[PDB]
């Protein structure tokens, strides 16, 4: 917000007697700037998570599990999976101004991508380093050792896991 | 350790920051003790020199009311600003407890890698945590089984991967590569193998069969 | 009308006293060379080009400056490298060494008492 | 979340959802973030000595 212009507002006579209060209006702009820094703050510290853009190999078949609908729609401008799509579908002035936020969203749904990609492919290992690629079966057999289930229960029963995991 | 010290030596700007904020805060509440506020001057000495008394009350007054509201902001800033500390040294004080006097395994909480241990430092107004991590280097690749399949049963290990050369079989940790024979005694034996789903044929060694005999 | 804040783009006046100028939200043709017309306004005094660096001067809807190629410019900021895992249904890929690393964290705890 | 429920797995109860986190994806929404967890729950039990 202008402070000089909501108040007075093109008027003459209102901002000479306006300049009589001070550093009113500064403050103000101080405090709405620090607000609007703050934001990009933000989404830089939950999104921008990851050291490189990682991406999915074409064969795409993870030992069954089927991660189609949370994975990047490659017929589309803004790349969005299609639940992200579901969710982007369902949410001048007096000296009155919005200013557009430094990432687009078309960056934003590559970032979360690429979080995607890094944790079918390598399991928890790029997040603490460089990634190391584990297959997908194996990698939930870590997981299932790590709740304390002996991980021949997943081996046994991988497609029933599998299915169960799709209809969720 | 040693290159924290050139770092340094030669990115404190958190704490210059609350501390510039204070500063600027304090100067523009001294900055408005000369401003009108519609009146004749700023001081009172100048309205009870050229003014009767009953005229220079409506004169103080209008005085009385911009110092008052200026004085409010100076303390409703201090109060959202403060707020805001608050939170930053609860913080600290949970990383205290669970980096100093512990080890966490919370991802990305003290360090980035594994944690291993943190060391305090104090600071003007704040604290420094220097966090010590282990970060895996120098990868190789090798081809791997889900498990073993035996004198038809199926092997798993008991800690580790089961991971191959080229032409041999062995087990590591998964962290760091250090192969071993596949014996009894680093793996565990569940059912048959035909329904585990990527199971290699490899021999699986007993040590109690040869030395006995 | 088309009124708007005004921003001055500098590299530091310890490496140039050059300079480039935002009109926010402005359309580019009603200003009053380098115009550029930006999703955050109209540019001036700034080349566009087409190669992407990491961000330096943040100007707004994916867009920052920098004094490289002399003068600023402008360009769309990088997310970040580009790492390929080579993930196959039997690949595993293990670590034979380590580092030490050790890094800083540095936190406000208390401000100046003041009456 | 985002570190300690997608780059890990959690030990922490309730911090990734309702059952013993496996693992969890993030989904970018407006102004937002949508996490998908995923977890296990123990099922049809029977009574022993
Ligand atoms: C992953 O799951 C999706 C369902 O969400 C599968 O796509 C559907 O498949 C059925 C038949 O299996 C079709 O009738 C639908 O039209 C498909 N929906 C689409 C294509 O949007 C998909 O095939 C699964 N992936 C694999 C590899 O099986
Ligand atoms: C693991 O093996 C893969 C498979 O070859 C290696 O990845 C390939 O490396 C070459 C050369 O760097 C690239 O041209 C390919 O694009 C990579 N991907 C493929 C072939 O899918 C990788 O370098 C190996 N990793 C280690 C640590 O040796
Ligand atoms: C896989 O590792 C084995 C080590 O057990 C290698 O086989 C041995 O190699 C050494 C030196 O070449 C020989 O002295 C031994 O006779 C080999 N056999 C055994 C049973 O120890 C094997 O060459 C490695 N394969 C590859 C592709 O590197
Ligand atoms: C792993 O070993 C088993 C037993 O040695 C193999 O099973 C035999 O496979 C041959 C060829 O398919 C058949 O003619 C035999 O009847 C099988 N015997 C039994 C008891 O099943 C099995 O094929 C081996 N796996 C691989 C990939 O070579
Ligand atoms: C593991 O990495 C370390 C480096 O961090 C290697 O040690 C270095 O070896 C080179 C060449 O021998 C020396 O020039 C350096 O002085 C060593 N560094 C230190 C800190 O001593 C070590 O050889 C690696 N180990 C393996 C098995 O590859
Ligand atoms: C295990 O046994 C207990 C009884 O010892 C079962 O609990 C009873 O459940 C029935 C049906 O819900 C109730 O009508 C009874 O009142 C319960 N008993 C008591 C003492 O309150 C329990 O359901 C059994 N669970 C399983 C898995 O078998
Ligand atoms: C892995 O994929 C290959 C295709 O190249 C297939 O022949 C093999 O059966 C698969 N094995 C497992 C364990 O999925
Ligand atoms: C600032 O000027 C000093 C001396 O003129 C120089 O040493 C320093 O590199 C300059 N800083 C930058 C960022 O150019
Ligand atoms: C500025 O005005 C011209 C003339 O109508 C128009 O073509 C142009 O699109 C406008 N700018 C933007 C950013 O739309
Ligand atoms: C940038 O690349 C595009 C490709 O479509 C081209 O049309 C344009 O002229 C290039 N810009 C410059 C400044 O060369």
């Amino acid at each position: 917000v202008d402070c000089t212009m909501y108040i007075c507002g093109d008027s003459t006579e209102c901002s000479n007697l306006l300049l009589q209060y001070g550093s009113f209006c500064t403050q103000l702009k101080r405090a709405l700037t620090g607000i609007a820094v703050e934001q990009d703050k933000n989404t830089q510290e939950v999104f921008a998570q990851v050291k490189q853009i990682y991406k999915t190999p074409p064969i795409k078949y993870f030992g069954g599990f089927n991660f189609s609908q949370i994975l990047p729609d490659p017929s589309k401008p803004s790349k969005r999976s299609p639940i992200e799509d579901l969710l982007f579908n369902k949410v001048k002035f007096n000296g009155l101004t919005v200013l557009p936020p430094l990432l687009t969203d078309e960056m934003i749904a590559q970032y979360t991508s690429a979080l995607l990609a890094g944790t079918i492919t390598s399991g928890w290992t790029f997040g603490a380093g460089p990634a190391l690629q584990i297959p997908f079966p194996m990698q939930m057999a870590y997981r299932f050792n790590g709740i304390g289930v002996t991980q021949n229960v997943l081996y046994e029963n991988q497609k029933l896991i599998a299915n169960q995991f799709n209809s969720a | 350790i040693g290159k924290i010290q050139d770092s340094l030596s030669s990115a404190l700007g958190k704490l210059q920051d609350v501390v510039n904020h204070n500063a600027q805060a304090l100067n523009t509440l001294v900055k408005q003790l000369s401003s009108k506020f519609g009146a004749i001057s700023s001081v009172l000495n100048d309205i009870l020199s050229r003014l009767d008394p009953p005229e220079a009350e409506v004169q103080i007054d209008r005085l009385i009311t911009g110092r008052l509201q200026s004085l409010q902001t100076y303390v409703t800033q201090q109060l959202i600003r403060a707020a805001e500390i608050r939170a930053s040294a609860n913080l600290a004080a949970t990383k205290m407890s669970e980096c100093v006097l512990g080890q966490s395994k919370r991802v990305d909480f003290c360090g980035k890698g594994y944690h291993l241990m943190s060391f305090p430092q104090s600071a003007p107004h704040g604290v420094v945590f220097l966090h010590v991590t282990y970060v895996p280097a120098q990868e190789k690749n090798f081809t791997t089984a889900p498990a073993i399949c035996h004198d038809g049963k199926a092997h798993f290990p008991r800690e580790g991967v089961f991971v191959s050369n080229g032409t041999h079989w062995f087990v590591t940790q998964r962290n760091f590569y250090e192969p071993q024979i596949i014996t009894t005694d680093n793996t565990f034996v569940s059912g048959n193998c035909d329904v585990v789903i990527g199971i290699v044929n490899n021999t699986v060694y007993d040590p109690l069969q040869p030395e006995l005999d | 009308c088309s009124f708007g804040g005004v921003s001055v783009i500098t590299p530091g006046t310890n490496t140039s006293n050059q300079v480039a100028v935002l009109y926010q939200g402005v359309n580019c043709t009603e200003v009053p060379s380098n115009v550029f017309q930006t999703r955050a306004g109209c540019l001036i005094g700034a080349e566009y080009v087409n190669n992407s660096y990491e961000c330096d001067i943040p100007i707004g809807a994916g867009i920052c400056a920098s004094y490289q190629t002399q003068s600023i410019i402008a360009y769309t900021m990088s997310l970040g490298a580009e790492n390929s895992v080579a993930y196959s249904n039997n690949s595993i890929a293990i670590p034979t060494n380590f580092t030490i690393s050790v890094t800083t964290e540095i936190l406000p705890v208390s401000m100046t008492k003041t009456s």
